[PDB]
């Protein structure tokens, strides 16, 4: 009837009709009835409770979606914070919503409704505000984790941690097996925002001129337009059939053109999503797409392998300008702060500045400044304009260069860390700060006319593809191969605790209790005492690797200066070293006693040397190269190489008992049953073969996975085989007669995975029934039809030398970020 | 695969970072000369990541079939930055031209 009177409109799709108003009518009713709002909202809420339950909803119903979205609102307008706090602060509500919806909407709801909340409430709400923003990449995307365990990683002050800990403690004698973090209180710094609307990597990401909406492009071949604040999904527009090389906003941001592998530049409307104009000229790919920063005119800088610089005009159907030169490909082509000029930057060593209106040549600069000490070649990655609109900030080879357009020469020079090559560079108009992507996901913040370290950015999943500034002067954005766009604060990241750890962490054993020994980034090492904030900083010359001795009292570490340095924990002034095996030393191990140093390198010889003795005993294997070794329960030395030659040596005298070659190529370590020295195996990166020492060749062969084998595991009292692979898959195989019986699939049929596919060392349970494995995160398996737990997670990707306590309770590990991770098992 | 299309994919996506020719210098990407038969990251003069050196496979048409498919997948942690060659024909072709030049 209301449709008949034309007060209301009705859309017909599916079985259920769909009703909605028209705007004017809405505002009208808004004005006509005001005082009665409260009545209405509290009415519908009361009704809702009287029928359904807040945590009880059937996703199969027809009304679910609406409730999930706007229920918070209807509570808010009711000005009732009690039932509000009751609903929102609840964890399961969050779980369900996130699973179905995703975080962004919810975040937005917090940010909006925070007002009605009380002063104390603000703290909690806030805790969530950062919580979800940080967890943004993990949540809502299944395979799905536990809410509680993620809540356990939160600061104690945060209500999230307190609730998660509460419920955790509530579930007892439950196969949940919760964990506790003492270390995360001083680490894992907060972030402004973390948002992934991507199944694929990000090629470029930048903020709009007005700082409102974000349009991102990547390997997904889909332009993603979403809100910059709470990260809600706005529009998803298909740019091309091929991967988009580069994309950028216009002056009014209302028009964004895309360039891709299909060699066709297509202008796309942001608020529409329909084709406006299309331009096909270039016979090569276009790596340069840049728009005007002014409303004066509209131009587009394009370049390709055809050695032509073409300047397009958005007003016409053709190209405005064409310029000769640049015999090589132009990596970065960018407009000046004025549209009257054009900047062309390539890696061939030619940096040119052309007149846009005059179309002629203004300036041409070839940089010989970088010294090679075989013609001189200086590559140029990127070109960033200074805030003054005159100087040009660039980064070449191992150094940063500041050019003056007036003098055309080298005006200034900024040093970059060590010999590392600069991958990317950017400059901030405010504070004259500049960020540089150098090596291994490291974004370093430096200041001009300073040459002193300002800030360092860590916590990334991968080496930063690229980073930009938000020109409010307040903050900046980061984009990596982790497929996630992040918002970071300039002044907040500036503070660094210098907890960085490079390749290694070292566990210490005091009786049952475990202690932490870290290798310091700056000089030597940092000693961290267990269950306390006691830290003893030890400073010496740089070290390549470190190794702890049995019975303790000593330490043995290799350096970058060569050979091996042995030092006593009692007195640091006393040290012993000898020069042998010029090649890089990898593995260093003492014998069962504190004497008879056994060391190896990359070479045909392994050294056995006695100290306080100075006995030099060389053991020749007569091969191409030797990888590493290990000590068994006996005096025998089990060693492996790249040639697939497994040898058994002895102390003080070179001896070969047997020779085991499983396959061709590099063999990874060795795998023993730990029940005895009889059964022994190793990973040949092809199949899994085991020998009982009943022959010179492996007795049993397992072909189950022939593609790649990362590792294998024999559990005690069982002997059942657990195969780790390069794909990061852990397969369970029943072993009795040395043949394959059972079957399990670790991989998911849900499709490709983003982060994972890495495993190094596997651990065992004290019961023997449970299993501990790493699929890129912490994942516990189980024998006989199903596993233990998928619980929690491991931040980052790469892992190195997983270690555990002998009681199999407290755990010690580290990610690629070099952050200390300590686990404690308590009921 | 095809040799000359392999030289095309070489001059495009390879030759800028690599040398497959005999006695080629090391670059951002390593000298690839004598690739087949040589283990991952064994070439002197270029500093490899441990991710590549611990890979230790023997480069071949199939190893590159899997690697060039998704170079971050096959050797995780490599400082090689590439989004992967999804097309098989491109792989076979490029690898073929590698089998030509690196042998020469
Ligand atoms: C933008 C960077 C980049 C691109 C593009 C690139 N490479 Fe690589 N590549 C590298 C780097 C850096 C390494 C060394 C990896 C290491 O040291 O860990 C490498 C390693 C390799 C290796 C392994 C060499 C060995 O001895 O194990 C091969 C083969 C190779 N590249 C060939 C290719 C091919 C084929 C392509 C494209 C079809 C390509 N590269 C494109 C950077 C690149």
């Amino acid at each position: 009837e209301f449709v008949n009177k034309s007060l209301l409109f009705c859309d017909r799709n599916g079985k259920s009709f769909r009703y909605y108003l028209h705007d004017l009518q809405v505002d009208f009713l808004t004005e006509k009835n005001c005082s009665q709002l409260q009545d209405l909202h509290k009415k519908i809420i009361t009704q809702f409770q009287r029928y359904h339950q807040p945590h009880t909803l059937s996703p199969d119903q027809e009304d679910c979606m609406y409730w999930y979205n706007f229920l918070a609102y209807h509570m808010a307008s009711a000005k009732m914070h009690k039932e509000l706090c009751a609903l929102m602060f609840s964890l399961d509500w969050i779980k369900a919503k996130t699973e179905l919806v995703g975080p962004a909407h919810l975040i937005h709801e917090f940010v909006e409704y925070r007002h009605i909340l009380d002063e104390k409430d603000c703290a909690v709400s806030e805790n969530f505000q950062e919580f979800l923003s940080l967890n943004g990449h993990l949540l809502g995307r299944q395979p799905f984790p536990n809410i509680v365990q993620l809540g356990l990683c939160e600061p104690e002050t945060s209500e999230v941690y307190q609730q998660a800990k509460l419920q955790a403690k509530q579930e007892v004698d439950n196969g949940m097996l919760y964990l506790e973090w003492i270390n995360k209180k001083n680490i894992t710094n907060l972030s402004r925002l973390v948002v992934r609307p991507h199944t694929d990597a990000v090629y470029h990401a930048c903020f709009s001129e007005d700082g409102q909406r974000i349009a991102s492009c990547g390997a997904d071949k889909t332009l993603q337009v979403f809100k910059a604040e709470t990260g809600e999904k706005l529009l998803e527009i298909k740019a091309h059939e091929d991967e988009v090389l580069c994309c950028a906003f216009s002056t009014d941001d209302r028009f964004i053109a895309t360039c891709s592998v299909d060699k066709k530049v297509k202008i796309w409307n942001s608020m529409t999503g329909e084709l406006v104009h299309t331009y096909d000229e270039h016979s090569e790919q276009v790596n340069c797409c840049h728009f005007t920063n002014s409303s004066h005119h509209l131009l587009l800088a394009t370049g390709s392998s055809d050695c032509f610089l073409k300047l397009w005009d958005l007003n016409q159907k053709e190209c405005r300008n064409t310029m000769f030169g640049h015999t090589n490909s132009v990596n970065h082509c960018r407009f000046s702060p004025d549209d009257k000029l054009l900047a062309s930057c390539s890696a061939d060593g030619t940096l040119k500045l052309w007149d846009a209106t005059s179309a002629n040549e203004r300036k041409s600069i070839n940089v010989k400044q970088f010294f090679l000490n075989e013609d001189m070649e200086v590559i140029v990655k990127c070109c960033s304009w200074s805030a003054d609109g005159a100087r040009i900030m660039v980064a070449a080879k191992n150094k940063i260069f500041l050019f003056d357009i007036h003098t055309s020469g080298l005006l200034g020079e900024i040093h970059t860390g060590h010999h590392s090559t600069i991958q990317y560079c950017d400059f901030s108009p405010q504070n004259h700060l500049a960020v540089v992507a150098l090596s291994q996901y490291c974004v370093e913040l430096w200041n001009t006319d300073s040459r002193s370290k300002v800030a360092d950015c860590r916590g990334h999943l991968s080496w930063v593809h690229g980073v930009m500034f938000s020109p409010d002067g307040s903050s900046f954005l980061t984009s990596s191969d982790d497929q996630t766009i992040r918002l970071w604060e300039t002044k907040k990241v500036c503070k660094n605790s210098a907890v960085m750890l490079k390749q290694e962490v070292d566990v210490v054993f005091q009786e049952n209790e475990v202690m932490v020994l870290a290798v310091d980034h700056i000089r030597r090492l940092q000693l961290i005492n267990g269950r306390t904030g006691q830290i003893d900083y030890l400073t010496e010359a740089q070290v390549s690797c470190c190794c702890l001795s049995p019975h303790l009292q000593y330490i043995a570490f290799g350096d970058e200066n060569g050979a091996i340095e042995i030092l006593e924990l009692v007195n640091n002034r006393i040290f012993q070293s000898r020069f042998q095996h010029k090649k890089t030393v990898w593995h260093i191990q003492f014998t069962a006693d504190e004497k008879t140093l056994i060391s190896s390198s990359d070479d045909a010889e392994i050294q056995v040397w006695n100290w306080q003795l100075d006995k030099c005993i060389f053991l020749r294997g007569h091969q191409e190269t030797v990888k590493d070794f290990r000590l068994l329960k006996n005096s025998r030395l089990l060693s492996w190489s790249f040639d697939g030659t497994v040898k058994v040596w002895n102390i003080i005298t070179g001896n070969k008992e047997k020779d085991f070659v499983c396959h061709q190529g590099t063999v990874l370590s060795c795998d023993i049953s730990h029940d005895a020295t009889k059964f022994s195996s190793t990973s040949a990166d092809k199949t899994a073969k085991i020998w009982s020492f009943d022959l010179l060749l492996p007795l049993h062969e397992l072909r189950g996975h022939n593609g790649c084998v990362r590792c294998s595991a024999f559990s005690v009292d069982s002997t059942l085989l657990a195969t780790g692979d390069d794909n990061g898959e852990i397969r369970i195989w029943n072993v009795s007669n040395g043949e394959l019986l059972h079957l399990c699939a670790p991989l998911s049929e849900e499709g490709a995975a983003t982060h994972g596919g890495w495993v190094t060392d596997l651990c065992f349970s004290p019961d023997g029934k449970m299993l501990i494995s790493a699929g890129g995160y912490i994942k516990w398996w189980n024998v006989v039809t199903g596993e233990s737990s998928q619980t929690f997670y491991t931040n980052g990707t790469n892992l190195k030398k997983i270690h555990v306590s002998p009681d199999f309770k407290t755990y010690v590990t580290v990610d690629n970020l070099g952050i200390l991770y300590i686990l404690q098992t308590l009921e | 695969g095809d040799v000359e299309k392999g030289k095309k994919i070489f001059v495009q996506k390879c030759a800028q970072c690599h040398t497959v020719e005999k006695g080629g210098k090391h670059k951002t990407g390593p000298n690839l000369h004598g690739l087949f038969g040589r283990k991952t990251g064994q070439a002197p003069g270029f500093s490899y990541t441990d991710a590549n050196k611990n890979k230790g496979i023997t480069w071949g048409e199939e190893t590159l079939m899997e690697y060039l498919e998704n170079p971050k997948k096959y050797i995780p942690g490599t400082k090689m930055i590439f989004a992967g060659i999804k097309k098989k024909g491109e792989r076979e072709d490029l690898i073929a031209y590698l089998k030509k030049a690196t042998n020469e």
